[PDB]
């Protein structure tokens, strides 16, 4: 019925059977730019279904104990075959992105996270007067943990939960686009995220547009006896991507 | 116009419809209203929702920064500078956060005031100040010295001003290199990510500079002046979750971890 | 060469007039207005449409 | 030239008007538009958007992510409490900081429905049902689950469907509330009381959460903005 | 227009109608004139009742309240502060207890006046003051220093004012919760009737602040700020007897017993 | 936009301008003018009309 | 200048007994208080005309 | 004569500006 | 408009046309662009050029000089004066030479302050000054004194102005002996080419004179004016290579020999 | 009244201008 | 008798008034406007025509 859908990108098909109503941006198909919104003279490369095929990221393991994990796009991405090898080869690029967040479990299982992609999630630091390092931030497709309490380091991130890395409540992050796996009710939600910025393009390697935060608000429970095992797997799809700058790989 | 919505009268209901069940889990809101769940009366609700529109819940004049010069002091060193910064300021900065993405015009006021510091001098009488005050864009020639040619300003704009008058006002046009200005930024200044990280890669805004043009009299003279920030014709875009830590720096925005709410005793307890 | 305009007024109990003195649209006065409202982009960002009186699953 | 007289408020700086003033960069160039998604016009398209409420307020967990779970289970006594709380959007614990009362805290007064979203979050062989009520004042907190009955109230099947949702009239001798708290502007009562157990099977948890998320109804607004006192400095920051 | 009724010639009468008679008991006035009881002529009378309409009678300045405040204090405490009450005030209270409900908007202007204190200071010789209105609703931050970041003044609206320049005004829209403001209230806050009881229930409008902007001066000063009110577009609602006794609190109607009028010698005397 | 009435002036021996300048109708000056009056909803509050000229009981 | 630009204020609504003039109170009628016999002033006696 | 107000940037020299005199 | 020309797609070429050479010999300048060079896709450039138009460059107030004036000194000697000469300041000067010859009106605006003089005089306290600002065109009767009959001024243009005010304000119209006002002249004032070399020999623009029109009071006052010249409606022409030299002298081109640009490690360096 | 602002040469006395009085 | 004509806007996405009080042209504010550019006669002062696509030479 309205649980089942299929997406179907290049040359990757991801079917779901129970599943949340697909969120779109804020209200925003991703597409192409246009004349009338550019800046870069230089035709644009177009890779196509190249590009804009399904990856899947290291999948992580949820305990009952967990505080959560997340990950920046376009560092998480900078290794996925021809999208990674597209940025490394260009100055400017653009792209949507569709989010698969996929965790199944028996009925017996209880719990349920928040999806949620935020843009420009830039992270305070766990020292107040520091920078956080770049591994604290991104590690690629291995997502960076959430602590449950308060931690520390001189380029650590201020990554107590409760709010979410950058000083605001947690329980406020409904504002941005997201969705709900709640293992009574699905296996999986999906989030399709257009291009947000300042700008029409931008660097892939100095800015992140966004980061997808997974957050337990109700902790994994279950009975003895019952599946120990319940993975995390997130996969995802740039679309319409384009990219100018030609040069040097960095 | 911008009237809230009516209520319809509703009477009994037997019906298969289920207004009343969702799936929250979707990540849309329901769109009940009381004419779901209970009878209603109509109610021809005449409210407006001007308040709440964006243009006026930014357009006001906030205090964003003040500083002090004086009217003697060593070497030509008499004057004060304040690079823009719109951080350093907790209310403002707070309203300002809401929204990832904004662009507008902004229109500034100035209000200037003076007094005396203590003084063995009699014979302090002295004629009416007038104080100048003079932008200098991002890589324009720097006063060093009150009394330096790079006062002259040919081209820089500059206000100068007599104590007595209104306080000075000036519009600014928005002035992005991008299409909107941003209050966050995910992102490092270097390819190399060796540079800083955060909002303040952008803040390239240019710097204030301020002084007396009188010359200096026998009795000393401290002045301070307030520097206050109006968006205009504000358009935004993209809003987030309000700041529930307290600011700690206007360069960045690292936190002091805290709770989402006070407590109570219990669950059930009225007493919040 | 003014615009005449409304001014905000109580309802269920007037003009004003309004001339730019500048050559410079950032001179003009804020535009303040009802304006219109959209929060669907925000409250109901899906694909799939829902209707208010139905389950929202199946 | 043309005879004139000043009138009272001459040469006076108000921090809210509105008067056109001269441009420091005549025929200045600005940079030109472009569609960002998002564009906010009013502020209730945020306060129309639901966030979670942090009704879990024990003290102890008020830095945990604790705050956001009602707890709930297996009964051995019928009519037992679940939760509750006075209805104060703009002083409550337990609503002053979800996005509802954040904007709320920009204004004084307010008026309008609103909307209580109720997610079930426990295993799918778990069943049970709770009866989510109103209490208008003149009367105190429900004591029991018979007394909370008698207002607005909704009961709460929970089933296939996750979610249900609690929509509080407006009720008021007055078109505006204040949104500090008030005595003459009382809010009235939200509770919650079990219908019936929550009934699950063997080696099945019958310990789960409920979320509850908040938002506003269509019929909403707010009458003047002030300050929030949420916020606070010494100094400037550096 | 608003023209007093005219009269009409009257000649002699011999009739059964009884203008003379009625009865008061009815609850209503006699409708009896002149022409009804004397021979009278023709008179064209021109006069008009403009001064006796409401909106005359109540848009006046009227002084409410005022207060003091310093250039020199003790750990920042150099601020004035005011609820809004117009109750404090015996003409003004006067005027506007005849209407039990009343509907308006608010005309403010303030006066601002200065004078020095007893100093043994020489080289008081100091630069004009610049002074700080700020107005702060119910429930929002407040001043507690004079230098204190509550005087940003993000949201709140001020007025900031140096002296020399026409007194500041302000026009504050009507606000009330209900439809009207009440002048009279016959209940209490609360359901059972524990907290206080009248009028001073509904007073919930908020705070004015006051400061001097200028940093101090060896000089001492003290500043006086009188608040004038003058309602506008008034409409009102249910007269009232005005009232004999003498006010004596702002928060209620508690008075001294006091007699209908001064007496005389005798019932016939002429001399009153 | 201005609008044009009449001033005051004495009976039995003028035109004047007014233009707003403000968005908000809280701006505009007091609205003094010789209205109307009813005052018989306080002087003959009764259901029951007395005629002037007739006794009032029967 | 209005403080608060755009603001909304709250609707009429239909109080019965709008006064326009204060005419229409000075032709409604009051007891005369005749009696000033100066020891019946604070008595209801002062209303009386024996 | 007519009534008017003076706004704040009242008796102001701004070097950046197009005023007649 | 002055819009800057937009970009045209531009597709793979492979043809005798040859964009890429041509003849710097010749004279003139490239016209490739782009599309000419490299694959394009169309650009909807939106941009203007209003800034670089010749009006915008010079139309701001710059100060071109000051100087001084007491109210006390010997045998009326108590007046400044001022040769009209634009070449004086080193910024205004610069940006008026780009041009050979410019044609346009002159606005002037005058900055005038003061101070105290150290002092042992008791009772200093004093009326407001009021200034005079004077100008004499070439030939005409000239002050040797403040109390001079020179400054009756029955005729020569003049300006009073009290401290207080808004700066003095005021409209000068193209006043040249031919059609455009020179910025270089090659030549000579006399036949023999015995008298002065270079632009001096056209500049007979008059002189200012400026003096306090209060008498003198046993405090002494030092005051400073600063005159702003705002160049508006300006036709230029012949544009010219900006200077590299510093400026040595008003009166001619004289430079210190200077070279044209910083240096650096390599012709292969990025760190210049 | 009608919001005004003043420019620079307000109440300025110049001995060659054009003015009704 | 004033003159209207428009402010300068940002592009892809107003009227003021000019009224001139003095009787000397030297009074007027700044001609600020779009003009007009030609830098042909400072670019290409040639006699014979060169064309973009062809060799300077020949
Ligand atoms: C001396 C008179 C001229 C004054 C010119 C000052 C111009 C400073 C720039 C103001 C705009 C700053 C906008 C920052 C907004 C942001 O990045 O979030
Ligand atoms: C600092 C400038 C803004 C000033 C804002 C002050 C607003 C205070 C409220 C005034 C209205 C009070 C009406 C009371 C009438 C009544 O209840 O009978
Ligand atoms: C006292 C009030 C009147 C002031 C009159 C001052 C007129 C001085 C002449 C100004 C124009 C100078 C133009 C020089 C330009 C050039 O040669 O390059």
């Amino acid at each position: 019925s309205d649980r089942v859908r299929s997406i179907t990108l290049g040359n990757s098909t991801i079917t779901t059977q129970e599943c949340a109503n697909v969120v779109v941006g804020y209200g925003t198909w991703p597409t192409y730019l246009r004349d009338e919104e550019a800046t870069a003279e230089d035709q644009p490369t177009q890779p196509d279904v190249a590009t804009c095929r399904f990856y899947t990221l290291e999948s992580v393991m949820w305990q009952q104990s967990s505080p959560g994990w997340w990950w920046k796009f376009p560092d998480a991405l900078s290794n996925m075959g021809l999208f990674g090898q597209n940025m490394q080869y260009h100055y400017l690029g653009r792209a949507g992105y569709t989010l698969h967040v996929q965790c199944n479990a028996s009925k017996f299982h209880q719990g349920c996270l928040l999806v949620v992609c935020v843009p420009e999630a830039e992270m305070g630091c766990a020292t107040i007067a520091n920078k956080p390092d770049q591994k604290s931030l991104s590690n690629g497709e291995t997502a960076n943990v959430f602590d449950s309490q308060n931690t520390s380091g001189q380029t650590a991130v201020q990554a107590n939960v409760i709010n979410a890395g950058m000083g605001i409540g947690v329980g406020n992050l409904t504002i941005f686009p997201h969705q709900w796996i709640n293992l009574r009710t699905n296996n999986s939600a999906t989030i399709v995220m257009p291009y947000v910025n300042s700008v029409p393009m931008d660097n892939m390697f100095r800015h992140n547009n966004f980061t997808l935060m997974i957050i337990p608000f109700a902790p994994l429970s279950y009975s003895t006896g019952a599946t120990t095992y319940v993975p995390i797997t997130v996969t995802v799809a740039p679309m319409c991507a384009e990219y100018n700058g030609l040069r040097l790989a960095g | 116009i911008a009237r809230v919505a009516d209520t319809i009268s509703s009477g009994p209901v037997n019906s298969e419809s289920i207004p009343a069940l969702t799936a929250a889990e979707t990540g849309h809101t329901s769109q009940v209203v009381p004419a779901d769940t209970m009878q209603t009366r109509h109610v021809k609700n005449y409210h407006s929702r001007s308040e709440s529109t964006v243009e006026n819940f930014l357009c006001r004049s906030a205090c964003v920064y003040y500083t002090t010069y004086k009217n003697h002091g060593t070497d030509g060193d008499n004057f004060a500078q304040w690079v823009i910064n719109t951080r350093q300021v907790a209310q403002l900065r707070r309203k300002l956060e809401m929204f990832t993405y904004a662009r507008f015009d902004l229109e500034l006021t100035f209000v200037i005031t003076s007094s005396q510091e203590q003084s063995t001098i009699k014979g302090q009488d002295s004629p009416v100040l007038t104080h100048q005050i003079m932008y200098v864009p991002p890589g324009g020639p720097v006063p060093t010295k009150i009394n330096s040619y790079s006062w002259q300003t040919s081209t820089n704009p500059s206000v100068f001003w007599t104590e007595g008058s209104a306080p000075p006002r000036i519009s600014i046009p928005f002035i992005s290199i991008g299409n909107a200005y941003s209050m966050f930024y995910d992102g490092w200044a270097r390819f190399d990510k060796q540079g800083t990280y955060g909002i303040n890669t952008l803040n390239n805004m240019g710097t204030l500079y301020m002084r007396h043009v009188n010359d200096g009299s026998p009795g000393p003279i401290v002045s301070t002046v307030r520097i206050y920030f109006k968006p205009k014709h504000v358009k935004t875009w993209v809003p987030r979750p309000p700041r529930l830590c307290q600011y700690q720096k206007a360069g960045n925005v690292n936190f002091e971890p805290s709770g989402v709410t006070e407590g109570r005793t219990e669950i059930t307890a009225m007493q919040t | 060469g003014a615009q005449v305009s409304t001014q905000k007024t109580g309802a269920h109990e007037i003009h004003y007039t309004n001339m730019n003195y500048y050559k410079d649209s950032a001179s003009n006065s804020a535009n303040r207005q009802e304006f219109a409202q959209d929060p669907g982009k925000f409250t109901e960002p899906v694909k799939d449409i829902m209707i208010k009186s139905m389950p929202a699953l199946n | 030239g043309l005879p004139t007289m000043l009138t009272p408020g001459s040469n006076q700086f108000l921090t809210s008007d509105d008067f056109q003033s001269p441009s420091a960069m005549p025929q200045f160039d600005v940079t030109p538009e472009m569609a960002i998604p998002g564009q906010v016009n009013n502020l209730m398209e945020i306060a129309e958007v639901d966030s979670v409420v942090p009704v879990n307020n024990t003290e102890g967990k008020v830095m945990s992510i604790e705050a956001y779970q009602i707890p709930v289970q297996s009964n051995s006594t019928n009519g037992s409490q679940v939760f509750g709380f006075p209805l104060i959007p703009g002083a409550s614990s337990v609503l002053n900081r979800t996005l509802l009362g954040e904007i709320l805290n920009y204004y004084t007064h307010w008026s309008g429905s609103i909307k209580l979203t109720f997610m079930f979050c426990g295993s799918a062989m778990a069943t049970g049902k709770f009866l989510l009520a109103y209490s208008p004042p003149g009367a105190g907190a429900p004591t029991t689950r018979k007394e909370a009955m008698l207002g607005t109230h909704v009961i709460w099947d929970v089933g296939l469907q996750s979610s249900c949702v609690l929509c509080i009239p407006w009720i008021s001798q007055t078109h505006y509330r204040y949104v500090v708290m008030d005595e003459y502007t009382a809010g009235g009562y939200i509770t919650c009381w079990y219908q019936t157990n929550i009934v699950v099977p063997a080696d099945t948890q019958s310990d789960c959460k409920i979320l509850c998320f908040v938002s506003a109804c269509n019929d909403f607004s707010v009458r003047m903005l002030k300050d929030t006192p949420f916020i606070k400095q010494d100094s400037f920051f550096q």
